[PDB]
C-alpha cells in the first residue's frame, strides 16, 4: 500500500537528517585526522592551528 | 575531572647494534623495528649533534611525549653535504640505485654528526654509495622503503671510484671517497598508531596507574596502555574478545575497553546536557529547563 | 651468530620420488574457499568489533578458489626393516611469494583413507604439518642440476616434537656431499623424516629435535641471525596458518592462538626479514612407520592471498562469523555498497566495468 | 644573514610597511645548532632556554 509506504518514508527522512548530521564529524576534510585530541598529540605550533 | 591510567611492565628496547660497530653504507642500510617496550629518548639524543630534520605529520616533540604502535628506524653512514639527494622528488643517483624514502605513515629524516670521544660507533674507511644498477641498459629503480636489485653484486666492495661488478645479467658501479673528520650519519624514522594491544613508549612519557573505580560516569583523560583520549566510562557486560583488550565501532571510534582488573567498560566521549532559558521581555525575568 | 646446535655427520636417508603416486585422479579431494564460513580470513590487529558488519581492505583470498593440494606418505617398510622415504616431486618445485598465503591443515582426520605407499591399504587419517623454505633467490643443487635450491640468506620453518613444536631460524643452507645430501651425486629431493618408534614412542620423550637432525644431514647451518621455537598443544581439530611480509618484516598467524574451534586467524610472532621475499617451495616429509603401524596422513591446501575488499560480520564474542568478497560479482558489490547482507528486493546501479590502458 | 623562515609575514613586507608595535628577542647563539630552534624540536634548547 502506497500510503503506509509514505509513513515509514517520512519516518526514514528524520531518521536520514541525524544521521547525517552525526556521520559529517568523522570527516577529516584533508586533516592527518577527525579527531582534535589526535590533533593537538601528534603535531605542534604553527602546524597545528 | 580525573585521569585513568593502566600501562604494562615491559622490557627496555634494544639499541646497542646502532651505538656499536660500523655504520653501513646507504645501499645496504640497516632496519630496526620495536614494539611492546620502551625506551630513554633523552640519553639517545645526547649522543649526536643534529645538524637538520624534517618531519612529515608528525613533530619530534610529539615522538618524544606520546606512544605509538611500532617505531621503524633505517640508518646509515651519510656525509651531510649530500644533504639534498635525500629530498622527495630529488632527480640524482642516491634516490635511483641506494635509498627511497616512504610517506605511507607518519615519517622525520634525522642527519647527524657522531661526537669524537662520545660513543662506541667505529669509523668506516670510505663513504661510498651506487651510481647505476641495470640489466643488460635497462635500469633498475629502487621501490620506496626497499632495497637495490644489485644489493648481492655490490656486496663483493669497491676500491676505487667508478669500479664495476657483474654477474651477466646485472651489472652495478660504486663510488667511494675517504670519511674525514667526525663521522656522519642519516636515520629514516617511521611510526604507526593502533596496529598492536601494546605500544612503545619514551620513558619520559611514563606516568603511575590509577583506578577508574572512583571514577565512573565523569569525564576523564585517559591513557590506557598507550591509547589517550578523553571519555565517560560505565561497567558494562563484556563483548568482544577481551585478548584484543579494545572493542571499536563502524567509525573506528573505542566504544569499550578490557581492563586487568577484570572489568569491562563502555566508553563514551564526554557529554553536555541541554540547557533552555525562558525569558518575559515585559517583567525582564527568567527561568531555566 | 646464533648456536644451530651439533653439525649433522654421516649419510642422508635415499628417497624414491613418484610424482605418478601422489598427483593422480584418485587421490584428487578437492575443497575451495567458503566466504559464508569465512574460510582463511585473517582477523585486524590491535582490536575487536562487536556485532556488526563492516568492511575492510586487507589481503583475503580469493572467494571459491581451489588453491593446491599436498600429501604426505610414509616411507617404504617391511616386517622388521625400514627403507627409501616415498615422496612427490614438491622439492624441486618453486612458487613466487607475492603477497603471502594460507594454508588449511588436517581438514580430512578422522576419515578412514588411503595410505598412498600401498593403493589397496586404508586408515584412518591424522593429521599432519606441513614445512616451507622461503627465500630471495634460487638456483639449481649443483651436481646433479635438480631445481630447488635457496642462495643467501633462507627462512626456514620447520614443525617438531611430534607435532607439539615448530622451529623458525634464517641462516644460509651450506650442501654436503655425502651420500644422498644435497651436494651429492645421488641427491633426489630434500625429504626431512621422523622414526615414531624412537621419536613419538610416549608423549613425555618426545623428540624435538628429529626434523632438525634430519634438515642438517642436507645442510651445515652458517651465520643464522635468529632461531625461534613456539610449543604447540597436540590434538586432531582441523587448524588455518598463515604468512605475509611488509615494512616491519615477515608476519605468522594462526586459529589456534585464540580459538582453535574458531576458524579465524591471529597474529602470533614477527620475524625480522627485511629483504623482500621472492619465492617458497615445500619441503615434503616422509615418516618412517613400521610396517605393522601404518597410517595415513591428511592432505593440506595452499591458497594466495590478494589485496582485496571484504566485507566482514562480527558476533557478539567479537568472532568473525561470515564475509563477502566484494569483487566476485555483482551481487557482491551491492552487498558491500550497502554494508549489509540483506537487501531489499529492487533494481540497484552498481560500480561501472572497470577500463583500465 | 644565514638563514630566515618567517610565518604569516615576509621581510620585504616588515621594510616596505608600518606596524603598531616591534619586538625583537636576541641572544648569542651557534649557527650549528640552527635545527634545535625550529618549531617541534624535541632538545634541550626548547625545553630550557
Ligand atoms: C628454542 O629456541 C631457543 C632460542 O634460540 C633455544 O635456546 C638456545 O639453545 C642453545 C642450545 O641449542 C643455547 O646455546 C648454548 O648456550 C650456552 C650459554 O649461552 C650463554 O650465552 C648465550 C649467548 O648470549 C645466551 O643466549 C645464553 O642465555 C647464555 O647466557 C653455551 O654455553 C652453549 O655452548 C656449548 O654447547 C654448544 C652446543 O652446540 C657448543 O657448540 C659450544 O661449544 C659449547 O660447548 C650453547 O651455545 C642458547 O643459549 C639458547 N638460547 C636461549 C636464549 O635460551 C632452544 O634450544 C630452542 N629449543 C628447542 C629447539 O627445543
Ligand atoms: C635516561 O638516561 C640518562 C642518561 O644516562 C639518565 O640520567 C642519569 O641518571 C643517573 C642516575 O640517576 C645520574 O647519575 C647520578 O648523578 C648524580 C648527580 O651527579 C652530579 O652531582 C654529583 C655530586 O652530587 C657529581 O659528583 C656529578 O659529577 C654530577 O655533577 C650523582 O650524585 C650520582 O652519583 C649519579 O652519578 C646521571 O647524572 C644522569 N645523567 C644525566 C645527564 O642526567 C636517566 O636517568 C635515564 N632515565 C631513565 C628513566 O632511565
Ligand atoms: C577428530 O576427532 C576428535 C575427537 O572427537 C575431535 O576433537 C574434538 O572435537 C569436538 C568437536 O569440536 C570438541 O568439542 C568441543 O570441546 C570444547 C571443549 O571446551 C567445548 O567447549 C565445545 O562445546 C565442544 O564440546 C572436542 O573438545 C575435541 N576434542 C579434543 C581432544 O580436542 C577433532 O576435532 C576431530 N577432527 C576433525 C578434523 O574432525
Ligand atoms: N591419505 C589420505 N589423505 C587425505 O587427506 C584423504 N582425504 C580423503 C577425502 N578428504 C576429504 C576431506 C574433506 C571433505 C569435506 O568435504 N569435508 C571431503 C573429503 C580421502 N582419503 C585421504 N587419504
Ligand atoms: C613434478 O612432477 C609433475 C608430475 O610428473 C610434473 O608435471 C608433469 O610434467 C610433465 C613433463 O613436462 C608433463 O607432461 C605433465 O603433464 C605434468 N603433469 C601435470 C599433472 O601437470 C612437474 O613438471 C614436475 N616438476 C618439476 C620436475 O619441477
Ligand atoms: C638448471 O638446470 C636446468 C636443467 O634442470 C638447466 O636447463 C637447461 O638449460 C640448458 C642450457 O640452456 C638447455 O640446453 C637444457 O635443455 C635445459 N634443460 C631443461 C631440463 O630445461 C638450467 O639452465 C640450469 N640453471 C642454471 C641457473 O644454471
Ligand atoms: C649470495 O649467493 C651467491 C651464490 O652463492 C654468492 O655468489 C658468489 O659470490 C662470489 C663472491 O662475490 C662470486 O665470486 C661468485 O661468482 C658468486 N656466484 C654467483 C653464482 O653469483 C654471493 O656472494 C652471495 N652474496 C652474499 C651477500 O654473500
Ligand atoms: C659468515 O660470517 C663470517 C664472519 O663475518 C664471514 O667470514 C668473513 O668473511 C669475509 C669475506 O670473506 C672475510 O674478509 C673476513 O675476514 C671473515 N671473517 C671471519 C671472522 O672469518 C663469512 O664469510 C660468512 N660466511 C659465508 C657468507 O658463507
Ligand atoms: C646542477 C644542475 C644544473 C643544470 C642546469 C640546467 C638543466 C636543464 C634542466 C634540468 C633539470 C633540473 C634538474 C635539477 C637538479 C636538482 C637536484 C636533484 O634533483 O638532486
Ligand atoms: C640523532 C637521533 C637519532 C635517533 C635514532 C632513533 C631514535 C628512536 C626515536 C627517536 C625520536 C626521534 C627524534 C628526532 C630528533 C630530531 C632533532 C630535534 O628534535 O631536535
Ligand atoms: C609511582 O609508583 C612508584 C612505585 O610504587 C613510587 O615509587 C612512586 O613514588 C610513585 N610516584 C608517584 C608520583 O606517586
Ligand atoms: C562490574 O560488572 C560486573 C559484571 O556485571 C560485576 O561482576 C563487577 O563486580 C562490577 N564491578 C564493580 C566494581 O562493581
Ligand atoms: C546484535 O545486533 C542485533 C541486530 O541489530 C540486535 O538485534 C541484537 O539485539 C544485538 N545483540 C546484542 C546481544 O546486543
Ligand atoms: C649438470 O650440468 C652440467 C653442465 O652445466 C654437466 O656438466 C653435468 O654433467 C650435469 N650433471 C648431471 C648429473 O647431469
Amino acid at each position: 500500500n502506497l500510503a503506509f509506504n509514505k509513513v515509514q518514508d517520512a519516518v526514514n527522512a528524520n531518521a536520514m537528517a541525524l544521521s547525517k548530521l552525526a556521520a559529517e564529524l568523522s570527516n577529516t576534510f584533508g586533516a592527518i585526522s577527525s579527531s582534535i585530541s589526535d590533533i593537538l598529540a601528534r603535531l605542534d605550533p604553527p602546524e597545528q592551528e | 575531572r580525573g585521569e585513568f591510567i593502566e600501562q604494562a611492565t615491559t622490557q627496555e628496547c634494544d639499541f646497542t647494534p646502532m651505538l656499536t660497530g660500523t655504520p653501513p653504507p646507504i645501499y645496504n642500510f640497516k632496519r630496526l623495528v620495536f614494539t611492546n617496550c620502551n625506551y630513554n629518548l633523552t640519553k639517545l639524543l645526547s649522543l649526536f649533534q643534529v645538524s637538520e630534520f624534517s618531519c612529515h605529520q608528525v613533530s619530534p616533540s610529539s615522538l618524544a611525549t606520546g606512544c605509538y604502535s611500532s617505531l621503524t628506524v633505517d640508518y646509515f653512514a651519510y656525509s651531510t653535504d649530500m644533504s639534498s639527494y635525500l629530498q622527495p622528488g630529488s632527480a640524482g643517483e642516491i634516490v635511483q640505485f641506494n635509498y627511497k624514502q616512504d610517506f605511507s605513515n607518519p615519517t622525520c629524516r634525522v642527519l647527524a654528526t657522531v661526537p669524537q670521544n662520545l660513543t662506541t660507533i667505529t669509523k668506516p674507511s670510505n663513504y661510498a654509495y651506487l651510481t647505476e644498477c641495470y640489466k643488460t641498459k635497462n635500469y633498475l629503480y629502487n621501490a620506496p622503503g626497499g632495497y637495490t636489485p644489485c644489493l648481492s653484486l655490490a656486496s663483493r666492495g669497491f676500491s676505487t671510484k667508478y669500479q664495476s661488478h657483474s654477474d651477466g645479467e646485472l651489472t652495478t658501479t660504486g663510488y667511494i671517497y675517504p670519511v674525514t673528520g667526525n663521522l656522519q650519519m642519516a636515520f629514516i624514522i617511521s611510526v604507526q598508531y593502533g596496529t598492536d594491544t601494546n605500544s612503545v613508549c619514551p620513558m619520559q612519557a611514563l606516568r603511575n596507574d590509577t583506578s577508574i573505580e572512583d571514577k565512573l560516569d565523569v569525564c576523564v583523560e585517559y591513557s590506557l596502555h598507550g591509547i589517550t583520549g578523553r571519555g565517560v566510562f560505565h561497567n558494562c557486560t563484556s563483548v568482544g574478545l577481551r585478548n584484543q583488550r579494545f572493542v571499536y565501532d563502524t567509525f573506528d571510534n573505542l566504544v569499550g575497553y578490557h581492563s586487568y582488573n577484570g572489568n569491562y567498560y563502555c566508553v563514551r566521549p564526554c557529554v553536555s546536557v541541554p540547557v533552555s532559558v525562558i525569558y518575559d521581555k515585559v517583567s525582564n525575568s527568567h527561568a531555566t529547563l | 651468530s646464533v648456536d644451530m646446535g651439533t653439525t649433522g655427520s654421516g649419510n642422508c636417508i635415499e628417497s624414491q620420488v613418484q610424482p605418478d603416486f601422489f598427483e593422480t585422479a584418485r587421490n584428487t579431494w578437492p575443497l575451495s574457499i567458503d566466504t559464508s564460513k569465512a574460510e582463511g580470513v585473517i582477523y585486524p590487529n590491535g582490536k575487536s568489533y562487536s556485532n556488526i558488519t563492516l568492511t575492510y581492505t586487507g589481503l583475503y583470498p580469493k572467494a571459491n578458489d581451489l588453491g593446491k593440494q599436498y600429501v604426505f606418505s610414509d616411507g617404504h617398510s617391511s616386517p622388521g626393516t625400514l627403507s627409501r622415504l616415498f615422496v612427490s616431486n614438491y622439492s624441486r618445485q618453486v612458487e613466487p611469494f607475492d603477497s603471502g598465503f594460507v594454508v588449511r591443515i588436517g581438514a580430512a582426520a578422522n576419515k578412514t583413507g588411503t595410505t598412498i605407499i600401498s593403493q589397496s591399504t586404508n586408515r584412518p587419517i591424522k593429521k599432519i604439518y606441513p614445512a616451507f623454505m622461503l627465500g630471495h633467490s634460487v638456483g639449481n643443487y649443483t651436481p646433479t642440476n635438480i631445481t630447488g635450491r635457496y642462495l643467501n640468506h633462507t627462512l626456514v620453518i620447520l614443525p617438531d616434537g611430534c607435532g607439539t613444536l615448530v622451529h623458525a631460524f634464517y641462516c644460509i643452507l651450506q650442501p654436503r656431499t655425502q651420500a644422498y645430501c644435497a651436494g651429492a651425486s645421488t641427491f633426489t629431493s630434500v625429504t626431512v623424516w621422523d622414526t615414531p618408534a624412537s621419536d613419538c614412542a610416549n608423549s613425555q620423550s618426545y623428540n624435538r629435535l628429529a626434523n632438525l637432525n634430519a634438515f642438517k644431514l642436507y645442510f651445515d647451518l652458517i651465520n643464522c641471525t635468529f632461531r625461534y621455537n613456539y610449543t604447540i598443544t597436540e590434538d586432531e581439530n582441523a587448524e588455518w596458518f598463515g604468512i605475509t611480509q611488509d615494512t616491519q618484516g615477515v608476519h605468522l598467524y594462526s586459529s589456534r592462538k585464540e580459538n582453535v574451534f574458531r576458524n579465524n586467524m591471529f597474529h602470533f610472532a614477527t620475524l625480522p626479514v627485511y629483504q623482500k621475499i621472492l619465492y617458497y617451495t615445500v619441503i615434503p616429509r616422509s615418516i618412517r612407520s613400521p610396517f605393522n603401524d601404518r597410517k595415513a596422513w591428511a592432505a593440506f591446501y595452499i591458497y594466495k592471498l590478494h589485496p582485496l575488499t571484504y566485507l566482514l560480520n562480527f558476533d557478539v564474542e567479537g568472532y568473525i562469523t561470515k564475509a563477502v568478497d566484494c569483487g566476485y560479482d555483482d551481487l557482491a558489490q551491492l552487498q558491500c555498497s550497502y554494508q549489509s547482507f540483506d537487501v531489499e528486493t529492487g533494481v540497484y546501479s552498481v560500480s561501472s566495468f572497470e577500463a583500465s590502458p
